[PDB]
C-alpha cells in the first residue's frame, strides 16, 4: 500500500541524512582546541540581591540599555528593576496568576507576558495617564504559552504548549504565519541575532531552525535523551546551545547541520532549566537544578567556574548586551546579580 | 583565685553569644518572631558576658567603686532579660501549636513586639534597684548575700524564677500533651525517646542552674563564706553557654548558615 | 549624596515595596490546596481555562483549593500545604492506575514535604459490589486490622475489602516517609457534608506535626 | 484628556488671606508629586511649593514659608495653597505644574491654565543667568538661546538636571527640553539641546511663525528651583 | 485514510528540502567559532575581570 513503501521512503531519506551528516564530519571541536590557552578559573561574586516577590521567580528579561530588567513570579505580579540601584519602578498586577514567561521590548515601551491562560499579553509603560495598561491581549494559541520574544514595536514571536509556534501582528492581533511540525510541547525559543530566524526545543528532545518569512522548518536537528528546557543562539547566529533534562549541554552547528560538542560529567545528575552565553561567546552559563550554575568552556567544555549563593533551583539567567553583568533568578524569590 | 574563671567563662559565653548574634543579623531573611526572641536571648546573654568580664577587670585594675557598683546592675539586668528570654521563646512555642493555622498572620509580631516590652521593661526595673532605689551602703535595710545589693531585692529576684520556672514548665506539660497524641496517632498505621530527652535537656539544664543560687539567696546573710557566693554563680554562667547550643545551634538553616 | 530627582526616585520606591508588603500580609494568610484525582473519581462531588480555583472560608481561615499530562505543571506546586487525592474504591481495573499515580506524586523530588490528604470515595458501590477482591489475590491472604472501627450494621467481608484498599494505599504511603509528609485517609460517601471539617483538622494538624518537628518534639 | 484647572483667585486687600485650588482631571493623580509657580505680571516665573507623591514630602519658597501652606486630597483629586497675610508682592498669576520622578521620566511637563491674585496698594542659592534678553528673527533661520549657572550642574551619577520652557502670548509654558538633552514628548524634533557643566545653548532650526515666545531655563539640581530672565523672541 | 497519505508526502517534501540544503565540513564550521572568540575576547568583561573603576554594580 502507499503507507508502506512510503514508510520505506521516509526511512531511505533519514538513513541518508544519518550518512551524509557522518560524511561531513571530519574533524571534532575538541580536537581543533587542543591548542588554545585554557580560560582559566572564573570567580564570580553577587553585587545585588533583588528582594520583593512574593513566590517563586519564573522568567527573567533585561532590558537593551543594561540596567533596567522585569521580572514574573507565581505571586501574579511583573516587577520591573533598576539593577543599578536596587529601585522598583514599576510593578503590574496580573489578570492571571499562572505566568511562566516575559520579555521587554527591544525599544522599551512595552513587555510582554503569558502563561496557562494561553493568551498573551503586551503592556504599555509609556501611556500618558502615568500608569501601566494592557495594550493588547492576543489569544488564538490552543496551549500555554512557554516563551515569548519581541522582533520589533509591532511584531512578538509566541511558542505554546500545542506544538506550534506563531508570528503576530500587535496592531491587529491575527497570527501573520503559524509554525507546525514538532512533535511534543515547544519548550523555549530563541531570536536570532538579525531577527531573520529562530530556533525551538521541545519535549520530543529535537530542535528545528524555523524561518520568519515563511515559515519552513529549515533544519532539525536531534541527539537529546529527554525534554530540551532552554535554548539559546551563539552571538554570531551561526550556531546555538541547548540543554536539557538528561543533565547535558549541547552544542549545534547551522551550517554543518550536526552536533559539534556535549558539556557533561558524571558527577552532575541534574536536569538544565536556562543556558546563556558571553558577549565573546566564550562561556556557556547553564542554570541546573541542584541550586547551581556552573559555568563551561564553550570551547573546551571544561569547567571553569560556578555560581553558588541560591537557596533553591535555578528556574533563569540572562546576561547583558553589554556583557557587563550576569542575573539569575531562582525560586528563593529573589535575583541576584553577577560578575 | 576564682574570679579568673568567672572572667573565662564569661568570655566564653559572650564569644558564642556574640557568634550567635553576627549569625541572626547578617543574613537578612532570619526577622520571624522566632529569630527574633532567639536573638533578644543571645543578646541578654552577651551582655551579662560582658559585664562580667568589665567587674572582673574593674576590680582587678581600676578600683572604682562606682563601677563596681554600675556593673553589680547591669549583670543583675542582664540575667533577668535572660531568664525572661526563654519564657518567651516558650509561649511562642505554646501557640504555635494552638494556633497552627493562624501562626502567621500579623497578630504574632504584635505580640513579639509586647513580649520584647514587657522582658527589657523588667530587666530594666528589676536591675536598677542595686544603684537607684536600695544599696547595701547605708541605711542598714538588711543587706543581703551579694556586697551591694539588699536582701529584699535578692528576695523579690528569687521569688521571680520561681514563678517564670513554674509557667514555664505548666506550658511544656500543656505541648507534650499534644506530641503524645500525635505520636500515638502516627504509630497507630506504622505497623517517645526524642520527646523525652528533648524536655530533660531543655528544662533540667535551665533548673539545675538557677536553683542553686535561687535557694542560697534565700537561706544566706553577709555572715556566710564568700565561696558559696562563687560556688553558687558558676552554674548561672553555664546555663548561658548552654542556652545558645540549645536553641540557636540547633536549628537545619542556621546551622547551613554557619557552615558556610 | 542622592540628588533631588534620586530621592524621589528611592520614595516611589518604597512606596511601593509599602503594598508588596500589605499584599504579602494576605497572601500568606490563605493556605493553597490542590485537589486532585480523575474524572470519575468523584471530584466534583468533594468540591462543595486549564485551572478551576475556588475560595472558601472556614472558621475565620480562608482556603484557596484550585482543582486542575501531569509530569511537568504539577512539579511546579512545591508550596501548597495539602494534596487533596480522590479515588475510586471500585475494580476494569484502572485502580491499580490510580496507585500508580500516587506512587509517582510520593516519590516526587519537590514534592517530598507536602503532606496528601487521601479521600477513599464510592462506599455505597463497593459494598453493593461485595454483597453481590478478585482482581487482586492478596486480599485472600488478609486480616481486618484490629484497630478497625467498622460503622454499625457493616458485613465484616465489606470491612476486610475497605480496609484492604485503605492498607495498600498506606503501604506505598509508609515506605519512604522520612518524617517530612505523612498521608490522612477517609472514608467518604456519596452523601457527605463533613468532608471539609476534615480537610480542616488535616490541614491544622499538618502544621501542628511540622512545628513540633522544628522543635524536635517529635 | 488631562486638565488641571486652577480657581480661587481675585482680589485681595493686604494682610488678608486666601486660599486656591487646581482640579486635576484625566491621569493617574496620586502617583504625581505637584507644584505651584507663580509668575508677576511683568515677569518671569518663580518657584512657589512642592508636594510629593503620598503628602511625604513637602517644600516651600524662601519667601514664603511660614506664610502658605499646600496640600493635596487624592481621593477627590484636588491640590491646595492656603496664603495668609498677603504682601502687595503677592499679585501674580498662579500655575499648578505635574511632575512625576523614576529613572527616565520626564519631569514638569504639564500646566494648567492658571489664576490670578491681585493685592490693592496699602544666599547660596543656584542663580540662573541669561545674559542675552532679546532677539529679533525672521521665520526659516535658526536660533541659538543661552543659559549660564553659577554652579557646574553636572551631578556624579553623570546626569545634567536642566530643563527648557516655552511660554507664548496667552498661554501657559510648555516643556521642550529635560535634563538639557532629552527632547519631550509631543515637541518637534527640530529643538535640540546642549551644553555642558555651567554653560548651555538651545539650537532652533527651521523656525517657523509658532515658536514665538519667551524661553527660559530651570535647574532641578537642589532646591528651592530657579528660573532664568526669561530670553525672548520677536518677530523680525 | 485521506490523513495518512497527506501527512506521508508533506513529511517526504520536508525530507527533500531538508536534505537539499549544502552542508560544510565541521573543520571549518568549527573554526569559525574560534576566530569569533579571539577576536572578540578583549572586549568581554565577563572573561577578563575588570577594575572596579567602572564596574557599576562595584
Ligand atoms: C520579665 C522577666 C523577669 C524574669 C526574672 C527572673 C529572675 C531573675 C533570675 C536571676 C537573677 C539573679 C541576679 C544576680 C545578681 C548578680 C550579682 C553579682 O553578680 N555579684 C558579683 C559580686 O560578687
Amino acid at each position: 500500500s502507499e503507507l508502506d513503501q512510503l514508510r520505506q521512503e521516509a526511512e531511505q531519506l533519514k538513513n541518508q541524512i544519518r550518512d551524509a551528516r557522518k560524511a561531513c564530519a571530519d574533524a571534532t571541536l575538541s580536537q581543533i582546541t587542543n591548542n588554545i590557552d585554557p580560560v582559566g578559573r572564573i570567580q564570580m561574586r553577587t553585587r545585588r540581591t533583588l528582594r520583593g516577590h512574593l513566590a517563586k521567580i519564573y522568567a527573567m528579561h533585561w532590558g537593551t540599555d543594561s540596567r533596567l530588567l522585569v521580572s514574573a513570579s507565581q505571586d501574579g505580579k511583573l516587577i520591573i528593576w533598576d539593577s543599578y540601584t536596587t529601585n522598583k519602578v514599576h510593578a503590574i498586577p496580573l489578570r492571571s496568576s499562572w505566568v511562566m514567561t516575559c520579555a521587554y521590548a527591544p525599544s522599551g515601551n512595552y513587555v510582554a507576558c503569558g502563561g496557562l491562560d494561553n493568551i498573551c499579553s503586551i503592556y504599555n509603560l509609556k501611556t500618558r495617564e502615568g500608569n501601566v495598561r494592557v495594550s493588547r491581549e492576543l489569544a488564538g494559541h490552543t496551549g500555554y504559552l512557554s516563551c515569548c520574544r519581541f522582533l520589533d514595536d509591532n511584531q512578538i514571536v509566541t511558542s505554546s504548549g500545542d506544538t506550534t509556534c506563531a508570528l503576530w501582528d500587535i496592531e491587529t492581533g491575527q497570527q501573520t504565519t503559524t509554525f507546525t511540525g514538532h512533535t511534543g510541547d515547544v519548550m523555549s525559543l530563541s531570536l536570532a541575532p538579525d531577527t531573520r530566524l529562530f530556533v525551538s526545543g521541545a519535549c520530543d528532545a529535537s530542535a528545528k531552525l524555523w524561518d520568519v518569512r515563511e515559515g519552513m522548518c529549515r533544519q532539525t536537528f536531534t541527539g537529546h535523551e529527554s525534554d530540551i528546557n532552554a535554548i539559546c543562539f551563539f552571538p554570531n547566529g551561526n550556531a546555538f546551545a541547548t540543554g536539557s533534562d538528561d543533565a547535558t549541554c549541547r552544542l549545534f552547528d547551522l551550517r554543518a547541520d550536526q552536533e559539534l560538542m556535549t558539556y557533561s560529567h558524571d558527577n552532575i545528575i541534574c536536569g538544565i532549566t536556562s543556558v546563556s552565553f558571553s558577549k565573546s561567546g566564550r562561556l556557556l552559563l547553564a542554570g541546573y537544578d541542584d541550586f547551581n550554575c556552573n559555568v563551561w568552556d564553550a570551547l573546551k567544555a571544561d569547567r571553569a567556574g560556578v555560581l553558588a549563593g541560591h537557596d533553591n533551583r535555578v528556574s533563569c539567567l540572562g546576561v547583558t548586551d553589554d556583557g557587563m553583568a550576569v542575573a539569575t533568578g531562582s525560586w528563593d524569590s529573589f535575583l541576584k546579580i553577577w560578575n | 583565685a576564682w574570679d579568673v574563671v568567672l572572667c573565662i567563662s564569661g568570655t566564653l559565653v559572650s564569644c558564642e553569644n556574640a557568634l550567635v548574634v553576627a549569625i541572626i543579623v547578617g543574613t537578612p531573611a532570619f526577622r520571624a518572631p522566632m529569630f527574633l526572641l532567639v536573638g533578644s536571648l543571645a543578646v541578654a546573654d552577651l551582655l551579662a558576658g560582658l559585664g562580667l568580664v568589665l567587674h572582673f577587670a574593674a576590680v582587678f585594675c581600676i578600683g572604682s567603686a562606682e563601677m563596681s557598683l554600675v556593673l553589680v546592675g547591669v549583670l543583675a539586668m542582664a540575667f533577668t532579660a535572660s531568664i525572661g528570654s526563654l519564657l518567651a521563646i516558650t509561649v511562642d512555642r505554646y501557640l504555635s501549636l494552638y494556633n497552627a493555622l493562624t501562626y502567621y498572620s500579623e497578630t504574632t509580631v504584635t505580640r513579639t513586639y509586647v513580649m520584647l516590652a514587657l522582658v527589657w521593661g523588667g530587666a530594666l526595673g528589676l536591675g536598677l534597684l542595686p544603684v537607684l532605689a536600695w544599696n547595701c551602703l547605708d541605711g542598714l535595710t538588711t543587706c543581703g548575700v551579694v556586697y551591694p545589693l539588699s536582701k529584699n531585692h535578692l528576695v523579690v529576684l528569687a521569688i521571680a524564677f520561681f514563678m517564670v520556672f513554674g509557667i514555664m514548665l505548666q506550658l511544656y506539660a500543656q505541648i507534650c500533651r499534644i506530641v503524645c497524641r500525635h505520636a500515638q496517632q502516627i504509630a497507630l498505621q506504622r505497623h517517645t525517646r526524642k520527646g523525652i530527652a528533648t524536655l530533660a535537656v531543655v528544662l533540667g539544664a535551665f533548673a539545675a542552674c538557677w536553683l542553686p543560687f535561687t535557694v542560697y539567696c534565700l537561706l544566706g546573710d553577709a555572715h556566710s563564706p564568700p565561696l558559696y557566693t562563687y560556688l553558687t554563680l558558676l552554674p548561672a554562667t553555664y546555663n548561658s553557654m548552654i542556652n545558645p547550643i540549645i536553641y540557636a545551634f540547633r536549628n537545619q538553616d542556621v546551622q547551613k548558615v554557619l557552615w558556610a | 549624596t542622592l540628588s533631588a530627582e534620586d530621592k524621589a526616585a528611592v520614595e516611589r520606591s518604597k512606596m511601593i515595596e509599602k503594598q508588596l508588603q500589605k499584599d504579602k500580609q494576605v497572601y500568606r494568610a490563605t493556605h493553597r490546596l490542590l485537589l486532585l484525582g480523575a474524572g470519575e473519581s468523584g471530584k466534583s462531588t468533594i468540591v462543595k481555562s486549564g485551572i478551576f480555583e475556588t475560595k472558601f472560608q472556614v472558621d475565620k481561615v480562608n482556603f484557596h483549593m484550585f482543582d486542575v499530562e501531569r509530569r511537568k505543571w504539577i512539579q511546579c506546586f512545591n508550596d501548597v500545604t495539602a494534596i487533596i487525592f480522590v479515588v475510586a474504591s471500585s475494580s476494569t481495573n484502572r485502580l491499580q492506575e490510580a496507585l500508580n499515580l500516587f506512587k509517582s506524586i510520593w516519590n516526587n523530588r519537590w514534592l517530598r514535604t507536602i503532606s496528601v490528604i487521601l479521600f477513599l470515595n464510592k462506599q455505597d458501590l463497593l459494598a453493593e459490589k461485595v454483597l453481590a477482591e478478585d482482581y487482586f489475590p492478596e486480599f485472600a491472604r488478609y486480616t481486618t486490622p484490629e484497630d478497625a472501627t467498622p460503622e454499625p450494621g457493616e458485613d465484616p467481608r465489606v470491612t476486610r475489602a475497605k480496609y484492604f484498599i485503605r492498607d495498600e494505599f498506606l503501604r506505598i504511603s509508609t515506605a519512604s516517609g522520612d518524617g517530612r509528609h505523612y498521608c490522612y485517609p477517609h472514608f467518604t460517601c456519596a452523601v457527605d457534608t463533613e468532608n471539609i471539617r476534615r480537610v480542616f483538622n488535616d490541614c491544622r494538624d499538618i502544621i501542628q506535626r511540622m512545628h513540633l518537628r522544628q522543635y524536635e518534639l517529635l | 484628556d488631562v486638565q488641571l484647572v486652577e480657581s480661587g483667585g481675585g482680589l485681595v486687600q493686604p494682610g488678608g488671606s486666601r486660599k486656591l485650588s487646581c482640579s486635576a482631571s484625566g491621569f493617574a493623580f496620586s502617583s504625581f508629586g505637584m507644584h505651584w509657580v507663580r509668575q508677576a505680571p511683568e515677569k518671569g516665573l518663580e518657584w512657589v511649593a512642592y508636594i510629593s507623591s503620598g503628602s511625604g514630602t513637602i517644600y516651600y519658597a524662601d519667601t514664603v514659608k511660614g506664610r502658605f501652606t499646600i496640600s493635596r486630597d487624592d481621593p477627590k483629586n484636588t491640590l491646595f495653597l492656603q496664603m495668609t497675610s498677603l504682601r502687595s508682592e503677592d499679585t501674580a498669576m498662579y500655575y499648578c505644574v505635574r511632575s512625576i520622578y523614576y529613572y527616565g521620566s520626564s519631569p514638569f511637563d504639564f500646566w494648567g491654565q492658571g489664576t490670578t491674585l491681585t493685592v490693592s496698594s496699602g544666599g547660596s542659592d543656584i542663580v540662573m543667568t541669561q545674559a542675552t534678553s532679546s532677539v529679533p528673527v525672521t521665520p526659516g533661520l535658526s536660533v541659538s538661546i543661552s543659559c549660564r549657572s553659577s554652579k557646574s550642574l553636572l551631578h556624579s551619577n553623570g546626569n545634567t538636571y536642566l530643563y527648557w520652557f516655552l511660554q507664548r502670548p496667552g498661554q501657559s509654558p510648555q516643556l521642550l527640553i529635560y535634563r538639557m538633552s532629552n527632547l519631550a514628548s509631543g515637541v518637534p524634533d527640530r529643538f535640540s539641546g546642549s551644553g555642558s557643566g555651567t554653560a548651555f545653548t538651545l539650537t532652533i532650526s527651521r523656525l517657523e511663525a509658532e515658536d514665538v515666545g519667551v524661553y527660559y531655563c530651570m535647574q532641578h539640581l537642589e532646591y528651592p528651583l530657579t528660573f532664568g530672565a526669561g530670553t525672548k523672541l520677536e518677530l523680525k | 485514510n485521506t490523513a495518512s497519505i497527506a501527512q506521508a508526502r508533506k513529511l517526504v517534501e520536508q525530507l527533500k528540502m531538508e536534505a537539499n540544503i549544502d552542508r560544510i565540513k565541521v573543520s571549518k564550521a568549527a573554526a569559525d567559532l574560534m576566530a569569533y572568540c579571539e577576536a572578540h575576547a578583549k572586549e568581554d568583561p565577563l572573561l577578563t575581570p575588570v577594575p572596579a573603576s567602572e564596574n557599576p554594580f562595584r
